[PDB]
């Protein structure tokens, strides 16, 4: 037998408009039982990855039926956006869920921190964080 | 036993977990040593207290207390300091450290050095309106937050339903005087009173058809704490269900 030693390592509904949130959680005991931050993270805005997909997909405008996307974005349907911190509570989280550039048909952004100060450990507990929200549609063409 | 400890912790649901503890001056342990002092010509004891630190107990913490503390020395006596703890979902009792440093004292000498730490659980323990029929769950947006000043303001009854006909119900004031110790005849007329006239509804009958906004003008001050009158009322029989939140000063 071979072991070495133990390491010591809310559903919103925005109308098509900007928004806020704010987390300040204390699911961070990954070094040191929770004693402070590593660095902060002053107000990351999540909205890339629907950007980066709401605009290809209908800039796909090539046969769109051989599917060059060709995976399936089922996983595409939330956001998951990321935030792995660097080398109490959480310091500094908030996020500006813009919905003015957003789909119809989408829930939540099971948000993932990887909450380590694991210095290239390859070990980073990472806690992931939904939101399950519902968007109030305002106006049409 | 020369200076009686405890603990006290409240717990304020609306914020974090507070518990204080609290020294003392044990009185069955100064008349001992004052036997002595006076004896050596001293009234009162000079136990001065240098290093006093509450640890949050795990397998390794620390926390730090609300306010802000000297190094202290008092002859008969008590303090408390209040620290937060975080406010637990349910099943996980704290622990926490607890110690202190009695520097006694003597003639400008004999300074006989004690240490103490009580190490044990921080746990004492002694806004959403549920429909009470199917779950048609109603909270304020923005719950006790008012500074009004007799200027009109919107509020937002986020009514979360089972989304299974979710169009059904209608909101109104009453804007009337309930009709009811003589003096608990006349503190219960005057809460009916500046009830059911302070404050308007300027959407009276709004039927409601899952936000709303339900302008209120509020032409007399006071602290309208649990604002009541304002019900719904629903499909059903009589699902008059209160509010029962949200409140306003309105000065």
């Amino acid at each position: 037998s071979n072991p070495v030693e133990e390491e010591a390592e809310k559903m919103t509904r925005n109308s098509w408009m900007m928004l806020d949130g704010t987390k300040t959680d204390f699911h961070i005991t990954v070094r040191n039982k929770s004693l402070s931050c590593a660095i902060n993270h002053i107000k990351i805005i999540p909205m890339n990855n629907i950007e980066q997909m709401l605009k290809p997909d209908y800039w796909k405008k090539m046969p769109p039926d051989d599917l060059y996307i060709m995976e399936k974005q089922l996983d595409w349907l939330s956001k998951s956006c990321v935030r792995i911190i660097k080398l109490i509570t959480f310091d500094l989280e908030l996020d500006n869920t813009a919905v003015p550039f957003n789909f119809t048909g989408f829930d939540l952004l099971i948000e993932y921190g990887m909450s380590a100060t694991d210095e290239s450990c390859i070990y980073l507990k990472k806690l992931s964080i939904p939101y399950e929200v519902t968007l109030r549609r305002t106006i049409e063409v | 036993l020369l200076n009686m400890r405890l603990r006290n912790i409240s717990l304020k649901s609306e914020h974090c977990i507070l518990s204080s503890l609290d020294f003392q001056t044990s009185k069955a342990s100064e008349q001992l040593t004052k036997k002595f002092i006076y004896p050596q010509e001293h009234n009162s004891f000079l136990k001065l207290n240098f290093q006093e630190i509450s640890y949050k107990l795990i397998d390794g913490t620390s926390q730090i207390e609300l306010d802000p503390i000297c190094p202290l020395k008092v002859p008969l006596t008590a303090f408390s300091y209040d620290s937060i703890s975080a406010t637990f979902k349910l099943v996980l009792l704290p622990k926490s450290t607890q110690p202190h440093r009695v520097k006694i004292t003597l003639a400008y000498e004999l300074e006989l050095h004690p240490n103490l730490k009580l190490p044990v659980r921080t746990s004492w323990e002694t806004s959403l309106v549920n429909s009470k029929l199917s779950n048609v769950k109603f909270k304020f947006i923005n719950s006790n937050i008012k500074v009004i000043k007799g200027e009109k303001f919107t509020m937002r009854l986020q009514i979360i339903n089972s989304s299974s006909s979710p169009l059904d119900l209608v909101v109104y004031y009453n804007n009337t005087i309930n009709p009811i110790t003589l003096e608990n005849q006349y503190q219960l007329h005057n809460k009916y009173r500046k009830i059911a006239e302070g404050i308007i509804l300027l959407s009276n009958d709004y039927k409601i058809p899952y936000f709303a906004d339900l302008r209120f003008i509020g032409i007399m001050s006071g602290y309208y704490g649990t604002l009541s009158g304002l019900k719904v009322l629903d499909l059903n029989t009589n699902e008059l269900i209160e509010v029962g939140n949200g409140a306003s000063v309105l000065i």
